[PDB]
């Protein structure tokens, strides 16, 4: 809507200047989901016997 | 070579230095608002 004012005259071009699709794009769900326990969580330690 | 102009050429260059530094506080607020339609449509107006 605006750019022109901003953009054109001191160098700048939109993110997807040339492109033929859609830009894919995530998000976070909520919905808990079960993974294993990453070894530099602050307080939490396990090991085998 | 000549250091007699300094009072000529130069102290009074202050004169109308300060008083440039009173137009263009000006029409720098005048800029802050004369710049949408200005830069749409078309030009010649501000291009003087």
């Amino acid at each position: 809507r605006f750019f022109a004012i901003c953009g054109l005259q001191e160098g700048f071009e939109p993110f997807a200047i040339n492109m033929q699709r859609p830009v894919t794009t995530w998000f976070s769900k909520s919905l808990p989901q079960f993974e294993p326990v990453p070894p530099e969580h602050p307080h939490y330690e396990v090991a085998r016997m | 070579l000549l250091v007699r102009d300094e009072f000529s050429v130069l102290c009074r260059d202050l004169y109308a230095l300060y008083p440039l530094l009173i137009r263009y506080v000006d029409n720098n607020r005048a800029h802050w608002l004369t710049e949408p339609n200005a830069n749409a449509e078309e030009l010649f107006r501000m291009v003087g």
